[PDB]
RNA sequence: CAGAAGAAUCAUCGAAUCUUUGAACGCACUGCGCCUUUGGGUUCUACCAAAGGCAUGCCUGUUUGAGUGUCAUU
RNA sequence: GAGUUCAGCGAUGCUGAAUCCGGUGCGCUCUCGACGGCCCUUGAAAAUCCAACGGAAGUU
RNA sequence: GGACAUGGGUUAGUCGAUCCUAAGAGAUAGGGAAGCUCCGUAUGAAAGGCACGAUUUUUCGUGCCUAUCGAAAGGGAAUCCGGUUAAUAUUCCGGAACCAGAAGGUGGAAUCAACACGGCAACGUAAAUGAAGUUGGAGACGUCGGCGGGAGCCCUG
């Protein structure tokens, strides 16, 4: 008995040139779809949410400088999960700070008052929680990305690590994850290395690819122990 | 070129219907209430759609185990449907808005219909098809919508369509409702039987 | 009898084209993929192609008639037909607007087991014992990735269970064999009921998708490996004595504890036996702790590394203390430092190494493969011409098919590799002297 | 054998297993083996066990049957063009060459000297087969002329002349000239009769008198063929009864001139047949093509070759079968010999032995031509090998 | 007549068998096809056999469609 | 080696021989080739088989 | 007696039928008709195929091309000799062939100069890939007269 497995019948040559003809297939489409028309409504919702957020932002600012501040831990993911529309100028600049200035964009950040406050003004827009060592770990191994050179580049190999973190004593992902996990003396260096996570909603199910609106159900606050669960979900 | 034989016939009908003169109750079936007031009545329809069979089977075993084990409600609210029930509801004036169907196959199911409406002073609309009004009862086609009773909360709702309805579908048309429809003529078209019956003039009498 | 026709049997008849099995089945493309992918059927050359194909010279894949054939009476197929129903049932519904119907449909989804499939893929336990090697690769790849739309969440998490519990099971029975560290991963081999397994797993890095492979067919091959490894997993428990599934501690797996939150209650294998090993921050636990457990050692591991840690770097148990770190600031003592190829090094050879030539800070020996075989020649690193002509140059065409001619592969990279490799030792002791 | 640290080769060598990257194209492979197991055709094939392809070949013994001609040790030159053809006396201490300088040279194969220098493009030339009537039949374009140098005695030339003393006939450093030939075509190839009374003269370019017997005896030639039918590269005579061979462009043809008839025809399987060359036996031909192949006929075998050569790398100039000892050479434009151990039975099973015996090398090649004409010496196993060079080769 | 010894050219009758045809139904009227499964052989990509299927109109439901038929979809 | 005809000798067997060389003809029968007319009414169809143009594809 | 009674006798891959079409018939599509039924045969019929593809949001996309009956005298793959019976023979017996289809195998041939060479030519040869698409030929074609060739028969040494 010899089996033999000879070359697939994919004909490669006719199967890349199909490929690319998708390709240019899409680069035409998304130059084509440009410029809709918006109704008179969406105007208006936008206002009466833009002035929902300025009395939501006055009233937390002014008269209610108490924020609870989660304890029994020294760490905090967070998640941006909405977004509007001409955004508040003061709620774009925060986002930005938190590193939050996309959609699905998700930091690990040190749980004290400066956070918190300004996670208490941004509240709508971003879901936060603690995250656990199989969470935190799973993240880093799986969606871990490193600022290498000031770009994205995946925390693939421990040489990187050691190069733009030896310093701090960091040299593998694990240095990484401890280093997180515990907030440790690198923190504020190993967060800043790394790139935040891009933890988009998965539509696996047929409902999921056909409802409207789908963001996995995501809510917004904060909600302490389910973000290992919606991490769950993403890694 | 061969198209098949009942293509054909659902395009001549289209034509057909355009290029015959269609007496005015049949021709104010054309005319149907715009996007925007049409958008805001079903969203108000959406919020008393009848409870579907599953639903109702549910709300019902949930009354037969209290009853059971251990054991004063209110009124429902929902939109009225049926061709009989809503002219009976029509004729005994409790109808706040009846919603036609623009495309009845037998239009003479409908026909009646908006004059019925106009001698009861019932405010009324035709809207783009019957499945929509279908989808809201959770059938396949409903000819004729009624709304007879909301909710409390939604009395400003339906208050305001029925002033939009008003405005934007009898206040508007009316003189177009009065008129035969039909006799709509392609722009070469027009040209072209003009020399048809010039030709057919001179000697074609017989 | 009238004149026979050409091509009405024979390589003609006994062959068909992928394009005619799927007007045969009355089955999409990919539909026709997915069954060949859940059954064994794969293109089959005729050795006259011209003729099979009814005299065209077009290429053409082809099948057997009878593999087809027995496509044709395949219940699965008529889960996909009652997939497509469901499918635009739930699409009337949601496009209806009815949102409680939908639930419902996705409720009541059509599946299907592959239960015989499976049976008659494999006939006999051996049969399928033998051909677990890529379903274990396929799994063991698919637990490390993340969750993408084409993958499912609930597919990654079964790749996790099946691939734990069948790791469960060969610590539980020592049937490890080899463990070998590769560029790829760590190739580990194993040895159960007779048959040899061997499957790699890869290591856990932040890597990304390349975004050039079908998942959908990856997809298809993950949801029989699933199936085929429940049905494998439960009869080695089931023979070990053991239930299955294992009893799921959540607690602990939500605390990263791995291994030991999959209980395995009851319903050279001792080469580690007496060592308590401890694993620092800097090394792949979920490789070393399967390694040495599968030879009755103890391990202890770093709590960053997961919960569940036996042993503590204070403890004094300790024998051996793993750690890749160029450095160690909590220097023990009686807990001799190495590194983890002074233990992969003890599995593949079956005898202890040198610690002091693996303490940390070595020069590395080189890492064997216990897998290559010793060739003929081939360097492991651990009056005569005017017969010889006449020998070789009378028969190089005294025959007709001349089948001679393979020594030109066979011999050429056999001794040109032996000859490379038998350089490089005189090269290598040269520098050296 | 390919990891961390591996000695093998030098993939990559790792220091330390922490500083090992992630594979990327981990998953290619696994999508590829996926691939492969659902859209890779599959044949069942016997293994070949191991069988090592030393086995298959047959013993020729060479050692035990060694009349080889090893490596040349007599090197004639002053040739200043390509040697067209040789010859070698009956009584072998004369080699007689030429080529298209027009310069005809008689060697002492003994001491390699040139002693008659006397040149008098030679297309051709081959010896009388009488030792008495040393006569030379030397072939340029269209003209045929019978030398008898002075070289040999007296009553030779004599007994030269009295054997004659279409083709037109016509009756200087010793230029003794008896019978000049011209034909209407430019011959290419000269065969003589074992009693000399024939001369068989064969041109390419003709079609109806390509082929010409000359009777000496009675000075007079014909065409012996009433209708000739396709171009004919060569001519020999049977060498042990009365068959004349023409060795067609594909085909090679016997035929009985006592009877005026066909008796074989042999299909070379060949698209240009070079030379042809008869055992003495007389039942068996060797054919030399410009397919780079040799093609060995058995007459009481099959019409087909019995055997097929291909050692060539360049189209296969002449073959020569040796007079007495049971070797054959093949020369080729590769510049190359080969020499063959071709071994006759009686027995009717008993098929004859064909074996190489050597492969001869160290030749010019010139304008891309090679080993133009081999000759084998009447004695003993030595080959006269003719060059572009203008170099003669001993291979002894 | 021979031959046989719950008999019977018996009765009753609720289980079956029921060739080719015929409204007569794969197509024709000695034949010629197609589909599914299984089996044989002293020969196995071939040949053979067996079993079960393949008429028309219409109804109910199912599935898959078609339509420059009527629409909806920020 | 069959068949036929002669000689024998003994289930129908066995053994001898011969079965040959010609010549021919507006001969008859049948067929093929090459022409020459008359056509006009310029002289069935299909199954089936072949070839061409075309250039897809492609040490083991 | 070709009667009565009793038994026996017809053997085929190659001979016919079986297959193809002819003038015509004829079901179907449709339309008549109170109706048995009639008209109608590509007709205003959705009149049936082939290939391509790493599987395509694991719900199929793209491209191409678009009945039957009617001839034991027409068209059509292939068998001969000798012998044998009371009665059957191109069928059986002995011997010798042929045709059609089917797979592998053996040997030969062509190619990393991609699918052979030769001849001025007509064309030749042991071979010497050819998808879609497009053509050509054989089948396949009146009648009469004379001449030539061959065979058998007749004549005859």
């Amino acid at each position: 008995p010899e089996v033999l497995l000879k070359k697939r019948k994919v004909n490669e040559r006719t199967r890349k040139e199909r490929v690319e003809q998708a390709i240019a297939k899409k680069e035409a489409q998304k130059k084509n779809r440009k410029e809709t028309f918006k109704r008179a409504e969406t105007f208006i919702n936008n206002y009466r949410q833009r002035e929902r957020e300025r009395i939501r932002l006055n009233r937390s600012a002014k008269n209610k400088g108490d924020i609870f501040v989660p304890d029994e831990t020294k760490l905090l993911f967070v998640i941006r999960i909405a977004g509007v529309k001409n955004m508040p100028p003061k709620i774009r600049k925060v986002l930005r700070l938190l590193r939050l200035s996309r959609i699905n964009n998700a930091v690990f950040v040190r749980n004290n008052k400066a956070v918190a406050q300004m996670l208490r003004i941004v509240e709508p827009y971003v879901m936060y929680g603690i995250p656990n060592l199989h969470s935190v770990r799973e993240l880093i191994y799986k969606r871990g990305f490193g600022k290498i050179n000031g770009q994205r580049i995946a925390l693939s190999d421990n040489a990187l690590i050691e190069e733009a973190l030896g310093k701090y004593d960091v040299i593998s992902i694990e240095d990484i994850i401890h280093e997180i996990y515990n907030v440790g003396s690198h923190f504020k260096e190993v967060t800043k290395f790394l790139w935040p996570f891009t933890l988009t909603p998965v539509k696996h199910s047929l409902m999921e690819k056909k409802v409207k609106h789908f963001n996995e159900g995501r809510k917004a606050g904060y909600c302490g122990e389910e973000i290992n669960e919606l991490i769950k979900k993403q890694v | 070129v061969k198209w098949p034989e009942y293509i054909r016939l659902q395009r001549r009908r289209k034509i057909l219907n355009l290029r015959l003169k269609v007496p005015p109750a049949i021709a104010q079936f054309q005319k149907t209430l715009d996007k925007n007031t049409a958008t805001q009545v079903f969203k108000l329809l959406n919020k008393y759609r009848p409870e579907t069979a599953a639903e109702k089977k549910q709300r019902l075993v949930a009354e037969a185990e209290a009853v059971a084990n251990g054991k004063v409600s209110k009124k429902p609210y929902n939109v009225k449907y049926g061709l009989n029930h809503v002219v009976a509801l029509i004729e005994a004036k409790k109808a706040k808005l009846v919603l036609i169907a623009s495309d009845v196959d037998p239009i003479e199911l409908v026909v009646f219909l908006p004059a019925l409406c106009k001698k009861m002073g019932v405010p009324y609309a035709i809207v783009k098809n019957k499945a929509r009004l279908g989808t809201v009862i959770h059938q396949k086609t409903a000819a004729v919508l009624a709304v007879t009773e909301v909710r409390e909360e939604d009395k400003n709702e339906l208050a305001s369509i029925v002033s939009a309805v008003d405005a934007n579908f009898s206040a508007k048309y009316d003189e177009s409702r009065r008129k035969w429809g039909g006799g709509i003529m392609g722009g070469k078209t027009q040209a072209l039987l003009a020399k048809r019956a010039k030709a057919a003039a001179a000697t074609v009498r017989l | 009898a009238r004149v026979k026709q050409k091509g009405k049997a024979g390589a003609a008849r006994i062959y068909i084209t992928r394009n005619q099995a799927l007007k045969k089945l009355q089955l999409t493309l990919a539909d026709f993929r997915r069954i060949c992918i859940l059954k064994g059927v794969y293109p089959r050359e005729p050795k006259n192609k011209k003729k099979a194909n009814k005299g065209s010279t077009a290429p053409v894949t082809f099948y057997y008639t009878k593999d087809i054939q027995y496509l044709l009476h395949e219940p699965i197929v008529q889960k996909f037909r009652e997939y497509k129903v469901f499918a635009r049932k739930l699409s009337k519904a949601l496009g209806k607007g009815e949102l409680e119907t939908a639930k419902r449909l996705e409720a009541r989804k059509p599946t299907y087991s592959l239960d015989h499939i499976i049976k008659e893929r494999y006939p006999t336990f051996h049969d399928a014992l033998k051909d677990i090697d890529d379903a274990l690769s396929m799994l063991f790849l698919f637990s490390t990735m993340p969750v993408t739309d084409k993958i499912g969440a609930a597919t990654v998490a079964n790749c996790e269970r099946l691939c734990a519990e069948f790791q469960h099971y060969v610590i539980r029975s020592n049937s490890l064999r080899k463990a070998f560290l590769s560029i790829k991963g760590i190739y580990y081999q194993a040895e159960i009921f007779g048959e040899q397994i061997t499957w790699i797993v890869p290591y856990k890095f932040a890597q990304s998708v390349p975004t050039d492979v079908d998942f959908r067919i990856m997809h298809t091959f993950l949801e029989f490996y699933q199936a085929l490894m429940g049905f494998v997993n439960f009869k080695l428990y089931n023979t070990l004595g053991l239930r299955y599934p294992p009893k799921i501690d959540v607690a602990k797996s939500e605390s990263a504890a791995g291994l030991a939150a999959y209980e395995l209650e009851e319903s050279n294998t001792s080469l580690f036996s007496n060592f308590t090993f401890f694993l620092s921050r800097e090394v792949p636990r979920f490789s070393l702790e399967f390694v040495i457990r599968a030879f009755g050692g103890k391990v202890g591991w770093d709590p960053i590394l997961g919960s569940g840690s036996p042993f503590s770097e204070s403890d004094p148990v300790i024998t051996h203390h793993i750690c890749d770190r160029p450095h160690i600031s909590q220097k023990y003592e009686g807990r001799i430092y190495i590194q983890p190829q002074w233990v992969y090094d003890s599995i593949n050879k079956g005898i202890l190494e040198r610690t002091d030539l693996y303490a940390c800070g070595a020069t590395l020996p080189p890492h064997l493969s216990p897998f290559v075989k010793v060739g003929e020649n081939d360097y492991d690193p651990e009056a005569e011409e005017k017969e010889e002509k006449e020998a070789k140059e009378l028969s190089k065409m005294m025959m007709s098919n001349k089948q001679r001619k393979l020594y030109s592969k066979l011999k050429n990279e056999n001794s040109k590799n032996e000859n490379y490799n038998n350089a490089l030792r005189n090269r290598k002791r040269d520098i050296e002297k | 054998e390919e990891s961390y640290n591996p000695p093998e080769e030098y993939p990559k060598k790792y220091k330390s297993l922490r500083v090992v990257p992630a594979y990327s194209n981990l998953i290619k492979e696994k999508f590829e083996r996926c691939l492969d197991l659902y859209l890779a055709p599959r044949v069942r094939r016997t293994k070949l066990n191991i069988d090592p392809e030393s086995l298959l070949p047959k013993l020729p013994t060479p050692s035990e049957l060694r009349p080889f001609p090893t490596r040349c040790t007599n090197v004639f030159i002053g040739h200043k063009g390509r040697v067209r053809c040789l010859s070698v006396h009956v009584s072998g201490n004369w080699l007689a060459s030429g080529g298209d300088d027009g310069v005809l040279r008689i060697w002492e194969v003994m001491t390699g000297r040139c002693v008659w220098k006397c040149s008098l493009i030679i297309q051709s030339l081959a010896w009388g087969p009488l030792s008495d009537s040393p006569v030379l039949a030397v072939a340029v374009d269209e003209t045929v002329y019978f030398i008898t140098p002075p070289i040999f005695s007296d009553e030779q030339i004599e007994a030269s002349k009295e054997l004659f003393t279409s083709a037109i006939w016509r009756r200087l450093h010793g230029g003794i000239v008896h019978a000049t030939v011209s034909t209407p075509s430019s011959i290419k190839s000269l065969s003589w009769h074992r009693r000399g009374d024939y001369l068989a003269t064969s041109s390419p370019t003709s079609s109806s008198q390509a082929v010409l017997i000359h009777q000496l005896s009675r000075g007079a030639s014909q065409s012996p063929f009433s209708k000739s039918k396709g171009s004919v590269q060569a001519v020999t005579f049977h060498p042990t009864m009365p068959y004349l061979l023409v060795a067609t462009q594909r085909y090679v043809r016997i035929y009985n001139l006592v009877k005026q008839e066909l008796v074989k025809t042999l299909l070379t399987g060949v698209k240009w047949v070079s030379s042809l060359s008869v055992h003495s036996s007389g039942d068996h031909v060797i054919i030399g093509s410009y397919d780079k192949r040799l093609c060995w006929f058995d007459l009481d075998f099959s019409s087909k070759p019995y055997k097929n050569l291909r050692y060539h790398s360049r189209a296969l100039r002449d073959v020569s079968y040796h007079p007495s000892l049971p070797l054959f050479c093949s020369g080729s434009d590769d510049g190359d010999v080969q020499v063959f151990h071709g071994r006759v039975y009686s027995d009717l099973l008993a098929n004859p032995l064909i074996v190489p015996l050597k492969i001869l090398r160290n030749h010019k090649v010139v304008d891309n031509v090679g080993v133009l004409s081999t000759c084998w010496h009447p004695k003993e196993a030595w080959l006269f090998s003719a060059g572009a060079g203008g170099e003669i080769r001993m291979w002894t």
